[PDB]
RNA sequence: AGUUUAACUGGGGCGGUUGCCUCCUAAAAUGUAACGGAGGCGCCCAAAGGUUCCCUCAACCUGGACGGCAAUCAGGUGUUGAGUGUAAGUGCACAAGGGAGCUUGACUGCGAGACGGACAUGUCGAGCAGGGACGAAAGUCGGGACUAGUGAUCCGGCACCUCU
RNA sequence: UCAACCAUAGACUCGGCGAAAUUGCACUACGAGUAAAGAUGCUCGUUACGCGCGGCAGGACGAAAAGACCCCGGGACCUUCA
RNA sequence: UUGUGCGCCGAUAAUGUAGCGGGGCUCAAGCACACCGCCGAAGCCGCGGCAGCCAACGUGUUGGCUGGGUAGGGGAGCGUCC
RNA sequence: GGGGAUAAGCUCCGUGCGUCGAGAGGGAAACAGCCCAGAUCGCCGGCUAAGGCCCCUAAGCGUGUGCUAAGUGGAAAAGGAU
RNA sequence: UCAAACUCCGUGAUAGCUGGUUCUCCCCGAAAUGCAUUUAGGUGCAGCGUCGCAUGUUUCUUGCCGGAGGUAGAGCUACUGG
RNA sequence: UUUGAAGAAUGAGCCUGCGAGUCAGGGACAUGUCGCGAGGUUAACCCGGGUGGGGUAGCCGCAGCGAAAGCGAGUCUGAAUAGGGCGUAUCCACACAAGAGUGUGUGGUGUAGUGGUGUGUUCUGGACCCGAAGCGGAGUGAUCUACCCAUGGCCAGGGUGAAG
RNA sequence: GGCGUCUGGGGGGAACGCGGGGAAGUGAAACAUCUCAGUACCCGUAGGAAGAGAAAACAAAAUGUGAUUCCGUGAGUAGUGG
């Protein structure tokens, strides 16, 4: 007379965390993942459990390279 | 969690005129204890371990 | 009579110069067989005591 | 003699369950409950880790000694339907799949800036230094394709210290 | 069945003494309905001359007792290889 | 034979009409589509008094905005005794 | 949207959606959550919203063109019917 | 009055429990959610309130440009299953 | 008190009088006010008809970092000036480096705490008020009732007819 | 042991003291160690006051102090503690 079912996991926290446009420091995370759903670029690293970071500031262009979602980074202009 | 003779067993990894136990957890069901090992002590350098429990 | 002093609120706080509270961090004691060093390594040192907790902590270091 | 003998619960009891991971509900960010629905863990690993190099499966068609639905072989089609240590998802053919040679970074001293955030916990982290592995070099290596695999504090125990 | 009659103590009337528990109020109707889901007090309609006396006992979720069954919390006492 | 707008039967519970709020209404006082006006609130406006925030000016005047309020926070006061 | 019987004035979640809670007044026959509207005090002043204008109830037995015959309006199904 | 009398004292025992808590005005003004919990009717921190200081429109609204999503829907010789 | 009570949920018959955030303490934190100001202030006590004078033992500030030795505007870790942590009132002006988010060296401006008191919360005490069941210590109680002891008294009247 | 003689003690008291015994409700949001408290209470003895009291003490190389007790501070500190 029991139903064994009920457990279940807290969340993680996965998604994106700053999109297109934004001022992104350095070392700061962009996305986490578990896969590479979206895929680095340039100016952009991987971590261990598959987020990603970036590796030199400036902001963000979620485009592809060969059919798969990569994530940018570009020059900011100097003041 | 115990303390049992788990499979997963062993561990201490002492130096020679090296005194810096790095640790390990292990095997022993597979022979071998007379060979490989290296690690970074203090004071010295890249130098040669045992697993000395 | 006086405002007498709380043992451990005394052992595991501190104040440093301008009044910030500082603490200790957790997680670091025993089972450090399995810990990579890098979470054995964010835990040293001290840490300034969040905000939240501050006044409780005041309340009871002090009286 | 002094005292303890839990909680949830569509009243209580009986039953079942309590922590962690994965999926749906969950309503195209995150998050979100129910005694709602399906599963799993309380590990393993001289290599199933690191690095350099090389190769592509499963399936079907045919040939073929025992051999058959299938065993090892050869020849074609085969963009990926196999496999990935262990549940599921996200990913992986640009391989993270398969294989071979060296090998211990399954290191020490740190850490900018960030996520998530009641709080304590938790997660990644470029880059600097010694001292190394591999490689011709560039460069990668601070464990495992990722997320689970464990338990705060107190009190004691072992080795070392130029502290008392 | 199936109940009838009689007498005493009361009950009723008169004279005297003279309490009580209870009580937010008050010149305190009925219905169909609405509402914290069973209305004297609200809505819409119907009925009712003011004030009393004897009597019945359907309601006022009537009076009494900070529920005794259940649940929670704290105790008590009893038991036992806690 | 199709699609429509109103309609009929099916229809049926217990204190009393009792599934328009009542009288009553098709000589619509009912449904629909357009049109005209109107009533209606502590809303808005109109005439006045007080008050809080800000602002402008002058030795406290004016103006704009504002003013439901329980748990609760803050501010300013009456009254009693010695 | 889940559980439930795709029942509950059931239960459990979402929602820069609402109101009640803490919020009066008007309409809804009476009716905390519905629609309108967010009450500084006064006036024997005016215009409007939601809603409504035969009498009770202040305002239209209003105008025009058609339907309704069932008191439909002023509960209801599968289905039946010149 | 006895599942362990009565009286004085400790003792003003203690209750996550029920009840009760007195004069006025002015301004602002909620919540009923999250994690944990010998815990679910209580409490701690975060959340929403006000008071004071600091920072000055950083909040909010509308328009335009840039970004990921796998929901409704639809589709299936575009995979897994019927 | 409730999500929600005119409520057929609780409480109150009526009047009058009585009845619940209080006090201590150089206590703690925050904030107004007053004196002093890189200083501030006394305790016990002594002298004082009084509320006044004295009293430097003490406390708070004036430099911190570090487990500690110890060092000192720097210090700790570490092999390291190589990064970081904590600290150096704050601002102001000029420089050099980068815009990985600003830093570093100069110059000046120069740091404000303390003791009374008032308010609010708070700690220890009965701590806003009333309310238990029940725990413990020392005593009172068997004239009621339970049982026992010592000593006396009471049981009309009529039947049955054992042993011997 | 008996007989005679002589002197003492015997009990009451409001608190205060010294020696001895000696709980529990409470707090720990349970609780036994702990705490409440060596408190309440009980005992034995006193005095106008008591008890303690003359170093088999402190201290730190300072050339120091010099019986005891009671007050202020040190100090809610060093520390002790499921």
């Amino acid at each position: 007379s029991s139903s064994r079912n009920g457990r279940d996991s807290a969340a993680q926290r996965l998604g994106v965390k700053r999109f297109g446009g934004q001022v992104v420091k350095a070392g700061e995370i962009l996305v986490r993942q578990r896969g590479t759903h979206f895929h680095p670029g340039v100016n952009v690293g991987r971590g261990g459990d598959d987020t990603l970071f970036a590796l030199a500031p400036g902001a963000v262009e979620f485009g592809a390279k060969r059919g798969r979602k990569t994530v940018n980074i570009v020059p900011v202009a100097r003041p | 969690a115990r303390n049992e003779i788990r499979p997963i067993v062993k561990l201490r990894s002492t130096a020679g005129t090296g005194y810096t136990y790095v640790t390990r957890k292990n095997r022993r069901n597979d022979p071998d204890r007379i060979v490989l090992r290296k690690y970074d002590p203090v004071l010295r350098r890249h130098v040669e371990f045992r697993e000395e429990r | 009579p006086k405002a007498k002093t709380h043992s451990g609120a005394s052992k595991r706080f501190r104040r440093t110069g301008t009044g910030k509270i500082v603490r200790q961090k957790a997680n670091r004691r025993h089972l450090l067989e399995h810990k990579p060093t890098k979470r054995t390594r964010r835990l040293d040192g001290r840490t300034t005591v969040s905000a939240a907790d501050n006044s409780r902590i005041n309340k009871l270091l002090n009286g």
